[PDB]
């Protein structure tokens, strides 16, 4: 109903990310919360190790609690309680580490800047749900992880179909004519 | 705007395509806009205008599941698994033929500057790409605006690259208009307190993330006015075109 | 104090190009062709190991060829190599650190890796499977608008070569700081009429095929990569099992499955910190340890 | 114990050309013209097995077909074949299994296995079923720049010559460790005047046609592997069964359906394992071993 989950994931290892770098190496452990993405409609992600989690009896999975009615926000405006919100958010602790990150120089006027570009979640789940009723094939596909992805995100598990990637290629210049 | 410097049917090999996470094909425009700063610092001009080409480019592989490379043990974690299936680190690559057409100012000499330059491009690289067969650079003169479309009958055929604006947001706008996406640049999110690791001990350290942005690639001669193809460096690290939004 | 340093990174110093493929005759090397690839079917039965039951069910299957065509007996495999200098100078990371192994090096002779570059790239160990059947082996090698021809043969039983010595020499002077030389690598081959032709292969996700072929604008070539291994394959710096392999840090290839420079004491980074907190060592591995640097890279972890 | 290595690759040793085809006459073989593939439809019932019911509808199609023209009636099917000898080495691993597994062998007599190859390229076995209702048949096979010509009948049931005798001791030399031996072959045929041939067919995904054909630039042709089934067919090797089949682990024919050298005490992994370790082999075992080894494929695993 409404707490066996919570502690669930409090008990075991889980933690809460938007943008990390495992899609590029799979030996980095940095991760950290960005206050800007809270909103209704924005996409988070987690992580618990061996990626277990936990089955219903009934039968439920994960991606439908996110999006039936959205309970935790209806107890976020205050209708039950308060102490839920800063007991789920205490679980929340950022780590930083940058070794084996890409490094940008980047000019600005006059000046330099360094900048480690980094993926988001969202995107990929927008545009993959979004193309996927449209019936659109001009996309790559790829999988993670390979000999044993499982281990490594639940995408390359259990939806099949596969992400989407935008085919950025530029026609050719047809030879032997004017144009 | 005095001097033009041209070089065509530059061949590059083994391109990385991976541009982010989730863009994959065509280099973004931030790559071009380090090496001209880094040609600026280098050779000591400053460089207002940057223009590019595409006449070749072919990804390696299929329609999906393009091109996968097969990395090697090398970390110092090894020594009894390392006889067997290397970790694959999937990571494709890709081959191009392009062009570049550079403005440049200098009285001192005229052909010193296609001297460095040329020597310059000779030890580079294009997003992780090699430099395999380029044509001579050759040199244009241009005086003010009106003549200006004599350079566009100097150095044809090509295709061009043109903002067409977006509406409110992007991620429906790219599958109704059915353009292609590209990077204009960089936003600023946290600083990055840590200098352990950086390259260097002074630059400053922030974490930022890519800002997407509309273009379109066409004929030079649909395109009307010419000033929708120049690049602009703007405010907040972003990159503007000089005639706006497009119109008929 | 003096901890190894994690992040560290070196360029390319060798630059191969992509290789490409032409069909040419003999005697009438003006006119040449390119190579196509095509696509066949195969028909063939299950050669499962511990399956006897299996043996009576047929196999259709569609995959890529390559071959000379049918009036045509010469093979012509051109590209390009760059080396470059600036050695010893980081690319990512590393201030202070790289002057330090700096003031131990530069008593090793570069000389020697020139000459097995030259000479990997002259008697033809970057055609792998091209040579099997071939009479007749030569190439032609344009440098500085200089140009040498070359018969060599008899990768077995290195002996000592003057006729290659001024490549090599000049090149060894490049790596040792100085800007970019570039090779134009044209090899000639006489393998037969109508054989077959071995470009390099690439693997993809179950597809229609299961051969594909490296194609460039429909014409069959070859990945930097495999050239790239097989200029780098100089490692005759241990006491046995010649015929040498490529260079790398826990250097042992997979293709075979071999487990060479174990952690038995020869390493890379073993050696340069008992260097420095103790004797030296012989000249053998100053040797090994830079010429696995000159190529270029990241290390660390 | 010596268990069998995770991979074991051999690669093949008789490599054919890709086979082509033109039409001749019958005594000016000077000049030739090639053989188009084309392309025309067909109509017919459709007549199956206990299927009374829908035999009311007429099925159409479109096929591909082949023929001579109308003013000639000779067929020429031309190739060359490549006897590569150096064997008893894996191309893929194998330091200790092969070698000892090589020790074993060479005891064997290599001139029997290339008799029986020269006899099959002579008789014209390795030419398909285009050979029904010929009248007069003949092989010109060059070798060294020496001609021989053939009129040989028996394709079957292996006779005794003088004219393969030279040839067959040359392929044994060349075969017991040694470089490489070439032949070109002119098969010359006589259907008749306006009689069809039978190429290779393809079997893609659902398109237009529906019985493909082989062409290289629109040139009917064959495979260089159904040459090659067609030349390794010498296994008279078991209890029964003359008129021989091919060498292949687990001897079998999906045509015929029926799987010899199953798992009754003989077979190639069974006999490699004996060879390896254990007590020698007989004659004919021995010989059988060794020229499966000449065909190339993967084993362990």
């Amino acid at each position: 109903m409404i707490k066996e989950m919570i502690e669930d994931f409090i008990s075991k290892g889980g933690l809460i990310f938007t943008h990390s770098g495992r899609y590029t190496n799979t030996n980095n452990s940095c991760f950290i919360f960005n206050k800007n993405d809270i909103g209704v409609d924005t996409k988070v992600d987690m992580y618990t190790p061996k990626s277990a989690g936990i089955k219903n009896e009934e039968g439920e999975n994960l991606w439908q609690v996110l999006n039936k009615a959205n309970m935790f926000y209806r107890i976020y405006s205050g209708e039950l309680g308060e102490e839920l919100q800063y007991l789920l958010k205490s679980c929340c602790t950022a780590k930083e580490d940058v070794t084996t990150l890409p490094q940008i120089y980047f000019k600005n006027g006059e000046g330099y800047d360094i900048l480690v570009p980094i993926g988001n979640a969202h995107n990929l789940i927008s545009g993959t749900e979004y193309l996927w009723e449209h019936k659109y094939y001009n996309t790559f596909t790829q999988k993670l992880g390979g000999s044993n992805p499982q281990n490594c995100t639940h995408a390359c598990n259990k939806m099949r179909g596969g992400f989407k990637q935008f085919n950025c290629t530029p026609p050719q210049v047809e030879d032997n004519y004017n144009a | 705007m005095r001097k033009f410097i041209i070089v065509k049917n530059v061949k590059v090999d083994g391109i990385n395509a991976k541009s982010s996470d989730i863009t994959v094909g065509m280099p973004p425009a931030t790559t071009f806009c380090g090496l001209g700063e880094t040609m600026s610092i280098k050779t000591g001009i400053v460089v207002k205008a940057v223009s590019y080409g595409s006449v070749k480019f072919e990804v390696r592989g299929s329609r999906f599941n393009t091109s996968v490379t097969k990395f090697a043990w090398q970390d110092r974690g090894n020594g009894g698994k390392a006889n067997n299936n290397s970790p694959i680190q999937p990571k494709p690559l890709a081959d191009g033929v392009f062009t570049l057409c550079f403005e440049v100012e200098w009285e001192d000499c005229a052909e010193v500057l296609v001297d460095k330059v040329t020597n310059f491009i000779n030890t580079a690289r294009i997003a992780g790409g090699t430099i395999a067969s380029f044509n001579k650079p050759f040199v244009k003169v241009a005086k003010d605006a009106e003549e200006l479309a004599s350079v566009k009958n100097a150095m044809m055929p090509c295709y061009v690259v043109v903002d067409c604006g977006v509406e409110v947001n992007i991620f429906e706008d790219a599958v109704n208009r059915k353009l292609q996406p590209m990077v204009n640049g960089y936003k600023k999110l946290e600083k990055i307190v840590d200098n352990k690791h950086m390259r260097d001990k002074f630059t400053p350290a922030y974490l930022a993330t890519p800002t997407y942005t509309m273009i379109g690639y066409k004929m030079v001669s649909n395109v009307d006015n010419f000033d929708q193809a120049l690049w602009q460096y703007g405010e907040n690290t972003k990159v503007k075109t000089i005639g706006g939004i497009y119109n008929d | 104090k003096l901890k190894a340093p994690a992040v560290l990174a070196y360029s390319r110093k060798i630059n191969p190009t992509n290789a490409l493929m032409f069909a040419v005759n003999w005697s009438d090397r003006d006119n040449t062709t390119a190579v196509m690839v095509g696509t066949k079917t195969v028909a063939g039965t299950q050669s499962v190991r511990g399956n006897p039951n299996d043996a009576d069910k047929g196999n259709i299957q569609t995959v890529n060829f390559a071959n000379l065509p049918h009036n045509k007996n010469t093979l012509l495999v051109k590209y390009n190599v760059k080396f470059v200098g600036d050695v010893f100078k980081a690319e990512l990371g590393g201030g202070e650190y790289s002057n330090t192994l700096q003031t131990a090096l530069e008593n090793t002779d570069f000389g020697t890796l020139a000459y097995r570059y030259v000479y990997n790239i002259a008697a033809g160990r970057t055609l792998w499977r091209n040579r099997v059947g071939a009479e007749s082996i030569e190439t032609v090698i344009t440098v500085n608008d200089q140009t040498f021809t070359f018969s060599d043969l008899l990768v077995n039983e290195f002996d000592e070569d003057v006729d290659v010595a001024e490549i090599a020499d000049m090149v060894a002077g490049v790596l040792s700081g100085e800007g970019f030389v570039t090779l134009k690598v044209e090899h000639y081959m006489l393998l037969g009429e109508g054989s077959e032709v071995f470009p390099s292969q690439e693997f993809v996700e179950n597809s229609k095929l299961s051969k594909q072929l490296f194609d460039l604008n429909g014409q069959a070539a070859m990945h930097d990569q495999k050239i790239g291994n097989a200029i780098r394959t100089i490692d005759t710096w241990y006491e046995d099992a010649t015929t040498p392999i490529a260079v790398e840090p826990y250097g042992s290839v997979v293709r075979n499955g071999v487990a060479y420079r174990a952690g038995n004491k020869t390493d890379l980074f073993t050696l340069m910190d008992g260097a420095v907190n103790g004797k030296s060592l012989t000249e053998e591995d100053q040797m090994f340890v830079t010429a696995n640097l000159i190529r270029g890279g990241v290390f660390g972890g």
